[PDB]
């Protein structure tokens, strides 16, 4: 989620990805610990016989009978943690984040109670005043002439500077606000 | 609920502990900043089993995109204490 | 005099107290909670009474105390009726709600919106009460439509998850689709009958034809979820533990089999209806027993253990036993609501887990939980002299030895060897191996709420079913004399569930691995049910409902007849009238040639 | 009645010489003062009439219709006041103005005891909605949209002029008593269901009937706040008031001259209902969803029993409320977001949970949720259709259950699920905007405790 | 050797079944450095009119 | 594979932002400022303020207006054995007729 | 705030009517 994606995905990462599916499904099927040890040192050695292979044709002729033989297998309700996008408590909390900016709607009577926490927070807007200015020229000048090619951001180069577009990434609600 | 505040030194605890445990490495010359391509000599594939691991252990999982360019245990723990909202 | 009517209403209204002050000063503390807690244990300590009373006299009562409005010849008034179904209702189902209400006081501390939550129960309480009571059909629809809304509210708990809202939606849905069905009686005999009273709609009809009882059927089994409409129960779970524990588990699902057993004396009449109530509750215990038995989310399990029960009381009201399926309601309200507390307490010390794949050794980490989820099981699966034997021990036996289609009996058979097949499933996979949850342990019950709430309902489910059978009259004739085998059939079914269940179940720790055959994935897939009926109707529908209605007709031919095909029109007439060059030759010419026109035309 | 009409006709003098900063309070609070004189109208009788002079009667069916529109005005008024704020102290004294007018036309209109009084008064209504569509609207479409409001019904009303006058000189009155007591049979012949059709059309375009409803659409997206609620609540009405109150003289003939309509709008009701479900708009959902329930109006008033008059008025009634608190509604989402599209918004119950609150209630109450009235008039109409034919449950469920499904996916849509990100001016709903919910709800849960008031004359 | 999946409207190919990005040529990886570059501008566009500070309003979205 | 450096001083710029931005969420003590302002015996008054008062008014609506009017409250009437006596009357009903009586 | 040439358009046979429809919808021309 935090780190931008390629524009492809290499032979490798394709090996990577597989592998970490079939331990998943392997370990849904094998219930018990010892067997998931035991049929995961299997799936393991079967999958690094392959290992040194050097053309590419055939490796990619490999990992696609793989990929058929795991969709034949896969346990079709596999096991989900509950806070992936398929767990049982996946956007549980989404409904208590309310975003920083509706601080700035609350009648004075509501703001007389925490006023540090106001103080600190105009604090924090001056400073976001200012590093918006800065950011705004230093994107400009270092994003390269026709447009960006990949959403990965620079980080802040001088003393005094911040990262470009850090406001709405700081400033998360919370994993479980309430 | 009734869960207790992890921090981050027992984040780096956890993540050592587990590490640890694997015994591929020995634990004498593992290091919060130590590499695992080079300084252990680790290969991809025991990498996603280290990721795989943590992941396991505590409890939630981390993206593909997000697994495979963690490097060390140093970063693995800032990884999850930025996921957690961990304060010190 | 005669504290009968008094008392049943009076506790009706007491439920509704904490509604009004609901608006005080009490709904903005942490107080609010306890304060719902002891209204309702109050309530039900009140309606004890005339429980007591009708088991003493046999007291029955009708009261019609507000007359809402006269059409013509028909009269609607707010009419409560008080006989032996209601008045034997209101107390288990108070006493349900007042174990899950201590329950939620722990399970939901930390939600920030508890007492929002605390009052959306009280209100479905109140509105099932309403549903219970009622004595015509009007009042009956509002608890049904009540009780619908209630649960849409709450199985969409949490507005953020998406899961949730789909849920409700398809809730909403099914007992729509059964609501059709229900206003479809409700007309039938308001037209026929000419009251949707529950005593002149039973006078009137000596032989009730097949429409109003059909529509019936299809409203009970819109509400208790049966084969054709059954994916929303299992789907509901979306909502809070106590939610599905209270609502979708025990006292809102039995809606339907309550109705059926409501009318049961038109229900006698007819003999095509009481046939296809049979093969509905079978197919549906069969079908939700066999998807139960390879589910891996408890609560998931759970529900298709409802399913079951709903279905077994259907086939009970098809051989014309009614008493006994208002019985096996009362039985199950207990033990089922036990099970799903159980498993929402060990979902909370597992940090939210669900999946029984990472539930290991809880047998001796929680030794409470285990005993009354024990219990709870051989309860329902039948042990002799327990709360679920006085139930569905007569229930086989009554099946066994009646006139009735063979097919529903193997599928009953079939149905409850099922049964006992998933409850040692549930047992052997959160109960024995050896712990597979993440190594940070925070085991802890010792919570008195949790442990009274659960000991209350364990007391419940050990003596309640004897106390019952033994303290009320006798309504159905005795199945005295029985061969011996086929006395035995429900206990040598449940014991061989149980063996064949755990030998299978003993293999998963050999060292051996093999792809699933056909007959696993259809069990796990529910049928494939869910899938094709929530993608190629709804998809279908929709299609329509942008290509033909909203564009196709609306947009475009709709508008190219009459307002399009006008203004071309006009528009070329326009064009063709108003295009003179001004030339006078040409206009004196064309004054010639009309004058010719007149001069030998209109002449 | 002129204790009723004479104020109205004064409220125009007040708005004129009132101060440039206290129009509002003035209109309001005369308005609602009106009402409260309109509430005395309520008290029928089971006989004949409350026939006041020879130009205005009251009856049981007149009088919820003439105390729902008196009490329109103020929530219009309230409704009106935020769009305006910039505008002048002219345009805004001429809207006020229009609103005025407009009560009084239909306040003239709903008694009206001879025909050709009611024509002109009913065709008289026209011109200030016209007016307020086409001035007071934001969108560019808001001519097109009062084109065609203005041809569909004139289109369809010109031939009830004919057909009056031709009764008159047949008959020899119009009087509405003379015409009840002295009906007579039509025989069924070319001329008489011409006839038939001239007296029926001019109705069933206005109510509108599936097929003639290109119009609603247009002018309730295009027009303002006040003129949407106006059109929902009470101008849909004037078909159907006028079709109850005509087809005293088309019997026989109706026996077998119902069949198209019958099936169009029971067809009708199924389109538009499935057709609300598939829409990128909150402002057209609402409208579809009006048309099918007044396709179910004129089901019920083309049975033509006691019950189905019963159920006809009790929706015509809690149909009006409801849509006319859904607009509201729509306009303060609108108001805030200025894009007036279902998914640009989401999850606003998070930041704004009373008018989450509002949201739920209007959708529970157009869901036909007993014992609202809604549901009081759909099943009052649901039992006569199933002694009319036992097949017409089948389409009234299926419309039942995606008007279900309609009205949920809406308060879903725009409620529930994670708020967009880059909206940050949703302030907190003024006192105004919550009155009007409260002042639109409180009335239809005070009605379904004495529902008699609404049921009609053939109660 | 093993059943095939055969896909349909309402279930369609898995991204790990489909032969496409199998059959990898130099024109295919050229196509998706303009699809990342085309998505990257639309994204930075986005993300500057977003974290601005003085913007007080809703970001109008030409799709939409 | 892995971090780009710049990845890593962004992520670490980031972080440091976002913990600071955490750790000023936290409420010192006098944060939270309320100002004051006012104008077995709890459920001892419990039963008497919500079971007893709804049973006072219940029994009287029921008894002197609901029971008013007739057929309103409609009791089903109790059943009749041999042998009983009836409170009205006084009569006995008879018994039964000796049925034979083994086992 | 948007331009005439932004709206949606009727389908174009021509080639170079096509490239300016797929820029106007933020996509590749072949990918149109
Ligand atoms: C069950 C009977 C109870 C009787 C007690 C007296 C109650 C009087 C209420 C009168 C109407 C309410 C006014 C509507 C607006 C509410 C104002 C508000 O903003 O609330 C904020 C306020 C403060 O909360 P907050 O934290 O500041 O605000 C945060 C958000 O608002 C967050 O808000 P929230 O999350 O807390 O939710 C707000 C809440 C409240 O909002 C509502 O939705 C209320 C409206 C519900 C009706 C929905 C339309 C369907 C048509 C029903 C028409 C019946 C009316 C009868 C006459 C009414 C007289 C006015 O919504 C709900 O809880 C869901 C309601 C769905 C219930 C479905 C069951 C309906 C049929 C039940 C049977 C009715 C007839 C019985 C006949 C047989 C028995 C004798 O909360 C309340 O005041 C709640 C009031 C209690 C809820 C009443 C719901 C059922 C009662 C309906 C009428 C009673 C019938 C008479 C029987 C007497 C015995
Ligand atoms: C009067 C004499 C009285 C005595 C009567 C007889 C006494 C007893 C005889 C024994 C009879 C059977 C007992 C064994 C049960 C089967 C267990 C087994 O072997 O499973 C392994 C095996 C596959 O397991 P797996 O894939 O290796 O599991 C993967 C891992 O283990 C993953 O494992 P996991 O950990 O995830 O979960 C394991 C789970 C997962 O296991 C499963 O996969 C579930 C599937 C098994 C359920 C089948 C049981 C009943 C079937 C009813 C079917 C109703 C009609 C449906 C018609 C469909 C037509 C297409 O299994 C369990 O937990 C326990 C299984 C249930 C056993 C306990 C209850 C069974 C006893 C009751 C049945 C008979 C007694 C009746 C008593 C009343 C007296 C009459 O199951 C089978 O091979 C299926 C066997 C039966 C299927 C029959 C349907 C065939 C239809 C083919 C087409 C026919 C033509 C249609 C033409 C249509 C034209 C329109
Ligand atoms: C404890 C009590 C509980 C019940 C209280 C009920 C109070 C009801 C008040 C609301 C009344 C509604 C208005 C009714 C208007 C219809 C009747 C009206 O038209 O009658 C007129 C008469 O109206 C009254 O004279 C004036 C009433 C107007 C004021 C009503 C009270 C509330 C007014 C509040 C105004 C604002 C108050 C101050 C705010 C600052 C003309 O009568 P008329 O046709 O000749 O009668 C002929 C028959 N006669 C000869 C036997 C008489
Ligand atoms: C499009 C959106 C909706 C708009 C409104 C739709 C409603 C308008 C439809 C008109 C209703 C029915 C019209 C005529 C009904 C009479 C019954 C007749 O049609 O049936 C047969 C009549 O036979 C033929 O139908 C003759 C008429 C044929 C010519 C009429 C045009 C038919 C198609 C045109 C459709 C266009 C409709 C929209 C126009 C813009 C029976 O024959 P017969 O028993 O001997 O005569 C009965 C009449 N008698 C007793 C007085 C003698
Ligand atoms: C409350 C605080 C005051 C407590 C002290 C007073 C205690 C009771 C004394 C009052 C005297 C009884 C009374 O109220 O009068 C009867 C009076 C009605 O008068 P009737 O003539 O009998 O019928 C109407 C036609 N004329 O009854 C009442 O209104 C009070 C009790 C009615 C029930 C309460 C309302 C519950 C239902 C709300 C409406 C729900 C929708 C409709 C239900 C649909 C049913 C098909
Ligand atoms: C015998 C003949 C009977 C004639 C009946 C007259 C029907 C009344 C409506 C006639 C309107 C015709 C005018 C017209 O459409 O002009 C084309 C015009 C061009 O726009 P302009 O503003 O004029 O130019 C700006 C661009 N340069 O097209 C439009 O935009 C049309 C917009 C409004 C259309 C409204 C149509 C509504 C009619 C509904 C049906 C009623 C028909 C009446 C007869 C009913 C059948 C018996
Ligand atoms: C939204 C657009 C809707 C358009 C509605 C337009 C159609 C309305 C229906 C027809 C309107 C004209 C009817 C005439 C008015 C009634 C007068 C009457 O009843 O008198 C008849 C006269 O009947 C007629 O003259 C009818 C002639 C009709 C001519 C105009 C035709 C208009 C279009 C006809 C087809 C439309 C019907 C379906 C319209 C559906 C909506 C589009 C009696 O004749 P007598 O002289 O008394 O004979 C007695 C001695 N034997
Ligand atoms: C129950 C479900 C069962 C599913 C079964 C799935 C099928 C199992 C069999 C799979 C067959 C294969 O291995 S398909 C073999 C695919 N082709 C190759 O592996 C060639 C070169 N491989 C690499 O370069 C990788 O990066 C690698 C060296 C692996 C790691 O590198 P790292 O140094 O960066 O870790």
């Amino acid at each position: 989620a935090f780190s931008a994606p390629a524009a492809y995905l290499t032979h490798q990462q394709k090996v990577l990805r597989l592998y970490k599916r079939a331990l998943r499904h392997l370990e849904s099927w094998c219930v018990h610990r010892d067997k998931y040890r035991y049929f995961a040192c299997l799936m393991r050695a079967r999958f690094d016989e392959h290992k040194n292979e050097k053309d590419m044709v055939k490796a990619t002729q490999l990992l696609r009978q793989a990929e058929e033989e795991f969709w034949y297998g896969q346990h079709p309700q596999p096991y989900i943690f509950p806070e992936s996008p398929g767990g049982t408590s996946y956007e549980r909390y989404e409904c208590y984040k309310v975003p920083e900016w509706c601080l700035d709607d609350w009648h004075p009577s509501e703001k007389a109670m925490y006023p540090d926490y106001f103080a600190k927070r105009e604090q924090w807007k001056r400073l976001r005043r200012e590093s918006w200015e800065r950011e705004v020229k230093q994107l400009q000048e270092e994003t390269p002439p026709g447009g960006p090619r990949t959403e990965a951001l620079p980080p802040a180069r001088k003393e005094g500077d911040l990262p470009p577009l850090w406001w709405h990434i700081v400033t998360r609600p919370r994993e479980r606000p309430m | 609920s009734d869960a207790p505040p992890l921090t981050l030194e027992a984040i780096k605890d956890r993540v050592l502990y587990v590490l640890k445990l694997y015994d591929k490495i020995d634990p004498e010359k593992l290091s919060v900043n130590s590499h695992f391509m080079k300084d252990l000599g680790l290969d991809s594939l025991d990498q996603v089993e280290i990721i795989m691991a943590m992941e396991d252990e505590f409890g939630f999982e981390i993206p593909d995109i997000d697994a495979e360019k963690l490097m060390c245990p140093q970063e693995i723990v800032d990884y999850i204490a930025d996921k957690k909202d961990v304060y010190e | 005099m005669n504290p009968f009517a008094s008392l049943t209403l009076t506790t009706l209204t007491i439920l509704t107290i904490p509604i009004m002050m609901s608006n005080s000063n009490i709904y903005k503390t942490n107080l609010y909670p306890n304060y719902v807690k002891t209204t309702v244990s109050y309530a039900f300590t009140l309606s004890l009474v005339p429980l007591l009373m009708f088991m003493h006299t046999g007291q029955e009562m009708i009261i019609s105390n507000w007359h809402w409005m006269t059409l013509q010849t028909v009269e609607l008034s707010l009419s409560f009726k008080m006989d032996y179904f209601s008045v034997m209702f209101i107390p288990v189902a108070l006493f349900v709600t007042w174990s899950i209400m201590e329950f939620s006081m722990w399970y939901m501390h930390s939600d920030p919106f508890i007492n929002r939550f605390f009052k959306y129960l009280l209100l479905f309480l109140i509105t099932m009460m309403i549903l219970v009571t009622a004595n015509n059909l009007f009042q009956l629809f509002i608890g049904w439509e009540g009780v619908g809304i209630m649960s849409f509210l709450l199985i969409g708990w949490w507005h953020g998850r998406t899961d949730a809202n789909t849920a409700a939606l398809q809730a909403i849905l099914y007992n729509r689709i059964g609501d059709i069905g229900f206003v479809l009686s409700m007309a039938w005999f308001l037209t026929h009958s000419n009251a949707w009273d529950l005593q002149q709609i039973f006078m009137l009809n000596n032989e009730c034809p097949n429409m109003p009882l059909i529509g019936l059927l299809l409203a009970a089994a819109g509400k208790s979820a049966q084969f054709g409409l059954h994916p929303w129960l299992p789907s509901a779970m979306e909502g809070p533990t106590p939610v599905s524990a209270l609502l979708h588990s025990s006292t809102m699902v039995v809606a339907g089999v309550f109705l059926l057993i409501r009318f049961y004396p038109l229900m006698e009449t007819n003999k095509l209806v009481q046939t296809m109530t049979l093969c509905l509750g079978a197919i549906t215990t069969l079908f939700t027993a066999l998807c139960a038995i390879t589910q891996n989310d408890i609560k998931k399990i759970v529900a298709f253990s409802t399913s079951s029960q709903l279905g077994l009381m259907m086939v009970t009201i098809g051989i014309n036993q009614p008493h006994l399926a208002f019985l096996h309601i009362c039985m199950h309200a207990f033990f089922k609501a036990m099970l799903f507390m159980c498993s929402g307490s060990i979902i909370h010390s597992l940090n939210d887990e669900q999946d029984i794949r990472k539930m290991g050794g809880l047998y001796k980490a929680m030794p409470f939980t285990t005993t009354a989820l024990i219990i709870g099981s051989l309860a329902l699966t039948g042990m002799p002299y327990l709360t679920g034997f006085y139930s569905k021990d007569l229930i086989i036996e009554a099946v066994n030895m009646s006139y009735t289609n063979a097919w529903a009996l193997l599928m009953t058979l079939i149905a409850t060897s099922l049964t006992a097949a998933y409850s040692t499933r549930i047992i052997f996979f959160a109960f024995l191996g050896k712990p597979r949850f993440p190594p940070l342990v925070l085991i802890n019950e010792n919570n008195p709420l949790l442990i009274n709430s659960i000991k209350r309902l364990l007391i419940g489910s050990i003596f309640a079913g004897f106390i019952i059978s033994n303290n009320i009259p006798p309504m159905t004739v005795p199945n005295t004399t029985m061969p011996l085998y086929m006395k035995m059939t429900a206990l040598i079914v449940t014991i061989m569930g149980f063996m064949l269940a755990l030998e299978l179940n003993n293999t998963t720790y050999y060292l051996k691995f093999k792809y699933p055959s056909q007959t696993y994935k259809f069990s796990n897939m529910l049928g494939y049910y869910p899938s094709i009926m929530h993608r190629l109707p709804t998809y279908h529908n929709l299609s329509m409902s942008q290509k033909s209605a909203s564009s196709l007709l609306d947009l475009i031919w709709l508008e190219t007849i009459l307002p399009k095909t006008t203004s071309f029109i006009q528009m070329k007439m326009s064009i063709m009238v108003s295009n003179q060059k001004g030339l006078i030759k040409l206009y004196f010419l064309s004054f010639l040639i009309t004058i010719m026109i007149s001069m030998t035309l209109f002449n | 009645m002129l204790k009723i009409i004479i104020p109205t006709t004064m409220l125009l003098p007040m708005t004129w010489m009132s101060k440039h900063n206290m129009i509002w309070i003035n209109a309001t609070v005369h308005s609602l003062l009106i009402s409260l004189i309109s509430l005395s109208l309520l008290n029928q009788l089971g006989e004949n009439s409350l026939n006041f002079s020879l130009t205005f009667f009251s009856d049981s069916l007149s009088a919820p219709l003439l105390v729902l529109t008196t009490w329109l005005l103020p929530l219009m008024l309230m409704a009106s006041q935020s769009h305006l704020s910039k505008e002048t102290t002219t345009r805004k004294k001429l809207y006020i103005t229009m609103l005025i007018l407009l009560q009084l036309f239909l306040i003239m209109t709903f008694t009206a005891t001879e025909l050709i009084l009611f024509y002109i008064l009913f065709e008289a209504t026209l011109v200030p909605t016209l007016i307020i569509i086409t001035r007071w609207g934001n969108q560019t479409e808001r001519l097109n949209a009062g084109l065609y409001f203005l041809f569909y019904t004139l289109a369809g009303s010109l031939p009830l002029l004919v057909a009056l006058v031709y009764i008159q000189n047949t008959t020899g009155s119009l009087n509405f008593l003379i015409i009840h007591y002295w009906s007579h049979p039509l025989s069924n012949s070319w001329s008489n269901i011409f006839m038939w059709l001239a007296c029926i059309m001019a109705f069933m375009v206005k109510m509108p009937l599936y097929g003639l409803h290109l119009w609603l659409p247009k002018a309730h997206v295009e027009a303002p706040i006040a003129g949407s609620m106006v059109l929902a609540a009470v101008l849909l009405k004037l078909g159907g008031y006028g079709m109850m109150r005509i087809t005293t003289i088309l019997n026989p003939l109706t026996n077998y001259m119902a069949y198209p309509f019958l099936m169009l709008s029971m067809w009708g009701m199924i389109m538009t209902s499935s057709i609300c479900l598939r829409q990128t708009d909150l402002k057209s959902l609402i409208a579809y969803s009006s048309v099918s329930h007044m396709a179910l109006v004129i089901v019920a008033i083309m049975i033509q029993t006691p019950w189905s008059f019963m159920g006809a008025t009790a929706l015509m009634i809690a149909h009006g409320l409801t849509s006319s608190m859904l607009f509201c509604l729509a306009n303060t989402n609108y108001e805030r977001v200025h894009s007036r599209t279902m998914i640009l918004a989401r999850g606003l119950q998070t930041l704004l949970p009373l008018m989450a609150t509002w949201w739920l209630v209007a959708s529970l109450t157009n869901l036909a949720l007993p014992p609202s009235i809604n549901l009081i008039g759909e099943l009052f109409i649901i039992t006569a259709s199933f002694s009319w034919s036992n097949i017409t449950i089948i389409l009234m469920g299926m419309n039942m259950m995606i008007t279900a499904l309609y009205s949920l996916y809406m308060l879903i849509t725009t409620q529930r699920g994670k708020y967009t990100h880059h909206i940050n001016n949703i302030k907190p709903s003024f006192t105004r905007e919550n009155a009007l919910m409260a002042l639109h709800i409180l009335p239809l849960l005070l009605l379904t405790l004495n529902p008699k008031m609404i049921l009609g004359p053939l109660y | 050797s093993f059943p095939k999946y055969k896909p349909s409207r309402l279930a369609t190919l898995p991204a790990t079944l489909d032969p496409a990005e199998y059959d990898i040529s130099p024109e295919t990886r050229k196509a998706q450095a303009e699809r990342l570059a085309i998505r990257s501008r639309l994204k930075r566009e986005y993300l500057l009119q977003y974290n601005d500070p003085n913007r007080l309003g809703v970001i109008e979205d030409p799709a939409l | 594979s892995g971090y780009t450096p710049d990845e890593k001083l962004r992520l670490q710029q980031l972080r440091e932002l976002r913990r600071r931005w955490l750790k000023d969420q936290e409420l010192s003590p006098r944060e939270p400022v309320l100002p004051p302002r006012r104008v077995t015996y709890r459920h001892s008054i419990f039963a008497v303020t919500h079971v007893l008062i709804p049973v006072w008014i219940i029994h009287y609506y029921l008894k002197y207006h609901v029971t008013a009017k007739p057929y309103t409250v409609v009791e089903r009437k109790p059943r009749i054995f041999p042998g009983d006596t009836i409170l009205e009357t006084g009569e006995v009903i008879p018994l039964m007729k000796e049925f034979p009586d083994q086992h | 705030h948007v331009t005439k040439d932004m709206f949606p358009g009727p389908y174009p046979k021509t080639p170079e009517e096509r490239a300016a429809a797929a820029k106007k919808y933020n996509m590749r021309v072949e990918d149109y």
